[PDB]
């Protein structure tokens, strides 16, 4: 009834079973690597039925040392991970094994990591602001409680710093459960997050599931499903609010595309697998709140080569309620968080939800920044003196506004050596209303750089020789 | 108003479902017997 | 109004959950009830009888797949030539012809280049005939000369087709001698039983199917392990040993079932792989054969494959068309039919 | 509710029948190759165990390649596949109004069964070149920019093309909402039944769209065909055809239909995924050689039928998402070629406060004035030239002293008109109100108003007329033209309101 | 001797035939779809001989509902369209089936749509001018008899009225006929064109061949050849001068690319078919003047991404002889036809072809109009006051010239009851020579709207 | 964990090492510096970017 390995090519293994013993798709199979240096137990996920009783599987661990013809055992079920309150305060891998306490949770209830998303009739749109204290986020990309939030951006623009900032601001006082899924990211960052959560005392309420970028493609494919299964249990069984942090969700798609051609699939545009949208849709649609059951999810989405037209981020965009889009250009100006205010969006940034004043101030800020963007090239070539008087005034206002959207974050203290700040939403609205009216045009623009509210602005202006 | 109506509706719905489960249990046998009777092309007295 | 919508939605979703559950336990209990009721033999017999009546009231209808037009026509011509020439051959002569043909097929399979040269289609077969008689006349009989000349003269898509044609001619000669002995039904039953048991134990079938290992060892294995038995027809034993000897790129159970299909088709009948949870009465078997023959017109050789998992009822498959009366199939349909 | 299941079981029954079967020989990534089934048609619907459905797309001598429409993880080698002897078809009827269904016509809103008047195959041919008549009836979107600059007629195909978060769904939903008054009229020649096909959207986005339609009472005449992101590529590929089939059932019965496809780019992606998984040759952007045919056969079913066929019509509003505003990409190019006109939405205009962000410079409607009423035709005649001259002159905004009187007047009028075409979301305007607003803009009645006030002025004045001088709207609606007496009365009303109006800066707007 | 379907993959169908019955390439085969809802007769065009008696064919209709093993009948010839005078006034599809009257023309003579161009000897070494009679076309962008004309213009620019005008002029002045080829034709627009030609009473002089948007790529690829075959019969057999309209030629190219992709061929640069130049040349070389009779072609051309170096327009322009751009600006002025005298061009506007007088007059008109266009921005911004006196004189002269390029067209009679005019080429040359020299600047501008030659100018001046 | 972007433009114009401060970054930050360096160079990178 056991199968045997026929072909081994990197992370993809073909396994031949006796007639009638062929495992179902997505079943977990076990194989043994006995070579002493690399001895281990490979978990293989059945990916395809090839006919003639052969199945193509993706290995969850490196296949080095694997031998053709070795026995392959079928567990009869998909990959399953422990679920329950016990997983809180502990670190797991995609396969459910506890890393900080090996052997822990083996006796817990186990849930398959493959699940259908909630029925359409159970979905209710979420429209409720989740105040963070970040001026730019609260003004131009208001986050939705129980909704889906994404942080887009290229490599090294502040996605992870902003994820940690949002952990500090939201999970630190969350009344429910937190699940952090590290999908294909640096192990050093995972260790730092583990230590930070332990220090903040937030770990007790958080379940960490890590699959790092050094794992084979299968682990990076399935780690997100594992963490999402823990979150789904907390949503549907425990009946408590859940915080789901994913970093980086693009790694799921990348790992999927790493094995696509080894699985026999003809490549699609830009080298991605033909099934990019479908796999992403299944995974994302599992990450939702249902009627009366909240999952506030926050995903870091890596934009390959800063190309926002790349199929991966472009396909991801449709799955989000709020999107903070970080820009390399804003980053290179020293503005942090490097949010592109003209490219970010929120579904609740409308008069009905956020209110007339918030919407008005946000629209005015966006209009001023768009006009400044239009005038940038003229200022670069012909200089600022050739602009009309109103255009010069608008340029000064826009420079001050772009500096003021910058903020000193707590998670950034390790970099700037400056403690962070938190700005109430009302203060943000009032300050940007004053800016858009020119009430701060007499202050040097350097006074607006990396500060909090209007009190910090007054202090910095005093330090620079100005006064409001 | 709708929030309060919805929460009370949820709790009374849970109660109604709970009390309906027992009523279902006492009658499932007849339904299954009828199913098995008509599936076989001949009545099963059981 | 939309609050009414929401509360009605929660009520209706509770209703849907109720319906789905109720249905799940209902179908489970129905499955238990039917399995309990079908344990007794009388229920099995009654189900078979009623399904046979249903088949009787059913209205009639109208209707080697691998080979293509050229290869199929050439093989038809070859079998006609055999029927014409070897009709008068004696049983021992038929065995000699079959052995010679099997040896020739083995030679062609081992010698690839000669097979290519003899199989490449050509309008003029005179060179083919000359080479065939030059190479074979030494170690074959005149009837074998004629059969090989007819086979080589005709056309085939590829060399493997020629090998299959030679093997088919040898097998059909063996079947001719079997019917001459008058034990055609015996070999039919023996071949079908061998195919069933070989399917049951895929390990042995796969071990035999490995053409890499020399065929003498595998045929000896078959002789000593399976083909060597008290109640084994000698003709069927020889046919199966020949089939396994020539196995290549094919799995033994498939070859054996193909052997049985060809043997039954030798009389023009069509095999109907009937499946049921218990063996039927002789009257039941005769009724089944008659009704199936009426449905398909041509006479049908019903083959019974007992399988208790059907929970009674019959499943008749013939020519890629299946009439499924199995109670298990009905239960599955009922389950999937639930809202 | 136990009686509900009792009714089904007491009614459930099965009968054996001679069936042609195949066996799954392989399966992967939503595709299944099944041997046998010699008589299976192309696009025939197959059934795999557990009530799984597939579509036979790829037929060869060895096997049949089948796209699995859902629950593909249940597919297994050796499973028995049955043919249905039927190509893809969906139920159709009036019962689908106000319901949400999947691309098979199965309700997904949890509101019970749908009573189907009949069934319609998804691939029935479009009306021929002799079964049509000229598009000549307005389809009022309620959006001033569209209804004035790129009017849409009944039977037209107007593409809505733009980058993400530019307001495409907003425009389509506003159109559907605008159909509310026509629905309340009760006359089938005026009523418009709406089909909204959602392809590849997350379920909560579809729920939000349905909520918006509920708020405006549009679900009384709107059907949603949803193929969310979690659906199989088969549903994403088929949903537009399901919506088109429902719309066609209404269209062939003398009704008028508006169908929105949100969006066809996701359908193209799903079809490309299916084609690549079936090993069909890829071309540019890895699309198959018949993706243009996909969209063209979909969109040629939107038509204005001749009077011999009941005179019904179906208007198409396909939506296309461009990347970096590259309208020369493969699928945008194809759909632009197919459609009758295009509404290009741009992020730069959106961020400038120009909402809806329609680029009137490049937006076109090949039907044009034939799809407008006479009044709108009169008032909207000058808008094109006015706005083009305004865009020519905008470089001289700060130099009005250096401009002769004519050029400065043109610049001011252009600013007024740009403010005029701005519209808040979820606020469709009736055709008469649009006519009055455009009249205000193009007759110099906004010249005395400050630019920043135009919008408010417009709105307030429209509320004034509707409150006290509704005879103007009556006249315009019933006659579909602005009479001389009505025009004079409107001018007097405008001047009196100007007397009453007060600018934001406080200065008078009189004269 | 009939074949059977073996493989079906969208519009691509593999068919097996007996050994001696393999159809020749491009032969038309007929299969049957019998499913009630989708029942039809399927036309397949043999594209490749795969060997082993298998042929790969492109279905001209959707294959939905087709079954493996159904019979396929070889017709013994490629797609053949009906020819003769009977095709005039009727609408056909790419396969020759009449759409406005199914079954009509089935008894006519049928010609294969795959024909060679005229032999090298049969071609005329000398390029000849096609005197249309329109002042702007004859003067600034003369058309080549037997050549190709690219047409560019948005909506509401008189493009359809211009097509009707050319149909009228070819029918009346040259006693010729017209064939319209709608490649990738929108069904709504095809119906509109049919009705409009019927209303203009020029349908009797035109044969319409539509390959519509919602047909598989094969028909869109072959519709141009079908229409060209009808035109070739009119030229070679009826001895007529034909005018062939193709809208859009780029869609013929794109359908060729789609068919090439469907057949598994590797795409060439920018994703077009490897034989793009060969296909375009095979189509275009059949449009020429042979033995004293010519097919002149006016072709709508789509330029992808406005990139004239794109392979499709780059290949198409290798065969185009003249260009006519219709301008929104000119149309808004009321100048009909709304030709853009500056953007439009002709390859034979050379002294060696049209003579020195014509060349000089046309060049002077172009110079004056270009200078006026340069001054347009000044006039718009600062007004005409800032202009110099010489500038004002040139502006007046250029306005009169640009308005005398307008003409009362034959197809415009149904809109403005006045009948059209046909200005002789020499008359136009001399009239525009006088206008450029400054012999009419005293006359009012309105007098130059929509008139013929100098006689009409004098009469309209007197009437004012 | 970050990168140093070297640019030929900066190198040619005398900035050696040609580190592009705007895009170069370290993901460890102050933890990788001694206290004195962290003290005197906390905002140096941002200051040069601005
Ligand atoms: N006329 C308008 N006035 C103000 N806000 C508008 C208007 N139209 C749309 N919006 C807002 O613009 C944002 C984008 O709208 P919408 O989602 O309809 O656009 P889209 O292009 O279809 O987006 P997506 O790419 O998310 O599908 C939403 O916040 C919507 O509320
Ligand atoms: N708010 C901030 N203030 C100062 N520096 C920052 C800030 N955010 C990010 N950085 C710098 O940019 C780097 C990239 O941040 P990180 O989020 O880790 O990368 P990514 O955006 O690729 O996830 C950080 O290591 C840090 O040095
Ligand atoms: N010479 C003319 N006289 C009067 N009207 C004209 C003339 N030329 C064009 N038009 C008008 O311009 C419009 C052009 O539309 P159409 O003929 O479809 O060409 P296009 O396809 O460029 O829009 C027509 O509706 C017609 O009424
Ligand atoms: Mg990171
Ligand atoms: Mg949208």
């Amino acid at each position: 009834t056991a199968g045997r390995v026929v072909r081994i090519t990197g992370p993809v293994v073909d396994v031949e079973f006796p007639r009638g013993s062929v495992p179902e798709l997505f079943n977990a199979l076990h194989a043994e690597i006995t070579f002493g240096a690399l001895a281990k137990t490979l978990t293989l996920e059945v990916a395809q039925h090839l006919g003639d009783s052969l199945v193509r599987c993706i290995s969850m661990q490196p296949t080095d040392g694997l031998v053709r013809g070795v026995e392959v055992t079928d567990t009869g079920a998909s990959i399953s991970v422990p679920v329950g309150d016990g997983v809180k305060g502990h670190v797991f891998n995609a396969l459910g094994d506890c890393l900080d306490d090996p052997g822990y949770g083996k006796d817990f209830e186990h849930w398959s990591i493959h699940r259908k998303p909630p029925a359409f009739s159970d979905l209710e749109p979420r429209t409720e602001m989740l105040e963070t204290g970040l001026k730019v986020v609260d003004l131009l990309t208001p986050y939705v409680r129980g909704g889906k939030i994404a942080l887009f951006g290229g490599a090294g623009v502040g996605k992870t710093v902003l994820i940690q900032e949002m952990i500090n601001r939201i999970a630190r006082n969350f009344g429910g459960t937190s699940v952090f899924a590290g999908v294909g990211e640096r192990t050093r960052e995972g260790n730092d997050l583990w230590v930070e959560l332990a220090d903040a005392n937030v770990l007790k309420d958080t379940a960490l599931v890590f699959g790092q970028m050094d794992e084979p493609p299968g682990t990076r494919m399935r780690v997100a499903l594992s963490a999402l299964t823990m979150a789904e249990f907390f949503r549907d069984e425990q009946g408590q609010d859940v915080l789901l942090f994913i970093d980086n969700i693009f790694r799921f798609t990348q790992a999927g595309s790493e094995v696509s051609t080894l699985l026999g699939r003809m490549p699609s545009a830009v080298g991605y697998q033909p099934t990019l949208a479908d796999e992403m849709g299944e995974l994302q649609e599992r990450i939702t709140s249902t009627r009366g059951r909240s999952i506030t999810s926050m995903q870091a989405v890596y934009v390959p080569a800063d190309d926002y037209t790349d199929p991966a981020p472009a396909t991801t965009f449709a799955h989000l309620d709020a999107t903070t889009e970080l820009s390399r250009a804003v980053f290179s100006k020293g503005i942090f968080p490097a949010v592109d205010p003209l490219a970010s969006s929120s579904t609740i940034l409308d008069p009905a939800i956020v209110g007339d004043e918030h919407y008005r101030v946000a629209q005015e800020v966006i209009r001023i920044l768009q006009r400044y963007k239009d005038l940038q090239d003229i200022i670069a070539i012909l200089g600022i003196d050739e602009l009309s008087e109103e255009d010069k005034q608008l340029v000064n206002r826009a420079r001050r506004i772009e500096r003021f959207l910058s903020q000193n974050m707590m998670a950034a203290e390790q970099f700037t050596g400056q403690p962070g700040s938190t700005v109430p939403l009302k203060e943000t609205i009032e300050a940007f209303d004053k800016l858009t009216k020119g009430e701060f045009d007499h202050l040097p623009e350097q006074a607006f750089f990396l500060i909090g509210g209007l009190d910090d602005l007054a202090k910095k202006a005093e330090s620079l020789g100005a006064k409001l | 108003e709708v929030a309060q109506t919805l929460t009370q509706a949820d709790q009374q719905l849970s109660a109604q479902g709970d009390q309906v489960r027992s009523g279902l249990e006492s009658s499932v046998d007849g339904l299954s017997a009828k199913l098995a009777s008509r599936i076989l092309g001949v009545d099963v007295n059981s | 109004a939309q609050g009414a919508q929401q509360i009605q939605l929660m009520r209706q979703q509770l209703i849907r959950q109720l319906r789905t559950g109720l249905g799940a336990e209902a179908v489970n209990k129905a499955a238990e009830i039917v399995r309990a009721h079908v344990a007794d033999p009388q229920a099995q017999s009654a189900t078979v009888d009623r399904f046979l009546s249903e088949l009787e009231q059913m209205a009639p209808s109208s209707v080697t797949s691998r080979l293509r037009a050229a290869s199929r026509q050439s093989l038809a011509a070859l079998v006609e030539k055999f029927d014409s020439v070897a009709g008068g051959l004696d049983a021992d002569g038929l065995t000699n012809l079959a052995d010679e043909l099997a040896s020739v097929a083995k030679l062609l399979l081992s010698e690839t280049a000669l097979n290519k040269h003899l199989a490449e289609p050509t309008d003029d077969s005179a060179p083919k005939v000359r080479l065939l008689e030059r190479l074979l006349s030494d170690k074959v009989s005149a009837t074998t000369l004629d059969l090989l000349r007819t086979a080589v003269s005709n056309r085939w898509s590829t060399e493997s087709n020629l090998i299959d044609a030679v093997e088919h001619t040898a097998r059909l000669a063996l079947l001719k001698r079997a019917e001459i002995a008058g034990e055609v039904d015996e070999v039919e039953e023996q071949l079908f039983r061998f195919g069933r048991v070989l399917d049951a134990e895929p390990r042995l079938s796969a071990l035999l199917s490995d053409y890499t290992t020399p065929a003498e060892g595998r045929v000896a294995l078959l002789d000593k392990a399976l083909t060597g038995r008290p109640g084994v027809n000698q003709t069927a034993a020889a046919l199966l040993s020949q089939t396994v000897g020539l196995l290549r790129g094919e799995r033994a159970d498939e070859a054996v079932i193909d052997l049985a299909e060809l043997a039954v088709s030798r009389r023009g009948e069509v095999v109907a792989h009937v499946s049921a949870a218990a063996e039927l009465s002789d009257a039941q078997r005769t009724r089944l054969t008659e009704v199936l023959s009426r449905i398909y017109g041509r006479p049908v050789s019903v083959q019974l494959h007992v399988d208790p998992e059907l929970l009674g009822g019959l499943s008749i498959t013939v020519g890629d068309e299946v009439i499924d009366g199995s109670i298990a199939s009905r239960l599955a349909a009922a389950q999937t039919g639930l809202p | 509710i136990e009686g509900a299941i009792e009714d089904y079981v007491s009614s459930f029954s099965a009968d054996t029948e001679r069936e042609e079967i195949g066996t799954v020989i392989d399966a992967g990534d939503g595709i299944a190759h099944v041997e046998g089934l010699p008589s299976v048609m192309t696009q025939e619907l197959l059934e795999f165990p557990g009530g799984v459905l597939g579509v036979a797309l790829n037929l060869d001598e060895h096997s049949v390649g089948a796209v699995i429409l859902g629950e593909f993880e249940k597919i297994e080698e050796g499973q028995q596949v049955k043919r249905t002897g039927e190509v893809l078809s969906v139920p159709v009827g009036d019962a689908f109004l106000g319901r949400v269904v999947n691309p098979l016509g199965q309700p997904i809103d949890g509101q019970g069964d749908i009573a189907a008047e009949t069934r319609r195959a998804l691939e029935l041919q479009a009306p021929s070149v002799v079964q049509r008549q000229s598009v000549s009836e307005p389809l009022q979107t309620g959006i001033k920019a569209i209804d004035a600059m790129t009017p849409i007629g009944r039977g037209q195909r107007q593409l809505i093309i733009g980058d993400r978060k530019t307001g495409k769904t907003a425009v389509c939903v506003d159109t559907i909402l605008n159909q509310r008054e026509a629905w309340l009229t009760g006359d089938p020649k005026q009523q418009v039944r709406c089909v909204y096909v959602a392809i590849g959207q997350k379920g909560t986005t579809i729920a939000s769209v349905k909520r918006a339609l509920e708020e405006g009472g549009a679900m009384e005449y709107t059907t949603i065909v949803a193929a969310p992101a979690s659906d199989a590529a088969g549903f994403k590929w088929l949903a537009p055809y399901t919506g088109s089939a429902i719309g066609q059932h209404w269209m062939y019965n003398g009704k008028h239909v508006l169908i929105v496809f949100d969006d066809l780019s996701k359908q193209a992606d799903a079809y490309r995924a299916i084609s690549l998984l079936l090993r069909r040759p890829p071309g540019r952007e890895a699309f198959p050689g018949d993706v243009f045919y996909l969209h063209s056969r979909l969109l040629e079913r939107c038509a204005k039928l001749s009077d011999e066929l009941g005179g019904g019509s179906m208007t198409g509003l396909p939506i296309i998402e461009t990347k970096a505003n590259d309208i020369s990409a493969f699928i945008p190019t194809n759909v632009i070629s197919i459609t009758d006109g295009q509404c290009f939405l741009e992020s730069d205009l959106f961020n400038q406060g120009v909402r809806p962000a329609i680029n009137v410079g490049v937006s076109v409607s090949r039907v044009g004035g034939a799809a407008q009423i006479k009044a709108m035709k009169e008032v909207a005649g000058s808008l094109r030239l006015d706005l083009s001259q305004y865009r020519e002159l905008e470089a001289f905004a700060a130099f009005a002293s250096d401009l002769d009187a004519a050029s400065k007047a043109q610049l001011d009028r252009g600013a007024r008109l740009v403010e005029l075409l701005k519209q808040p979301q979820y606020s469709p305007l009736a055709v008469e109100e649009q006519v009055v607003a455009i009249f205000l803009g193009t007759q110099g009645h906004l010249d005395s108003v400050p630019v920043e006030d135009v919008q408010r002025f417009e709105s307030e004045l429209l509320e004034h007329v509707k409150a006290s001088h509704s005879d103007i709207f009556d006249g315009i609606r019933e006659t579909k033209k602005l009479s001389e007496e009505a025009e004079e009365k409107l001018v007097s009303v405008i001047n009196e309101f100007k007397k009453g109006f007060q600018a934001s800066d406080g200065s008078s707007v009189v004269v």
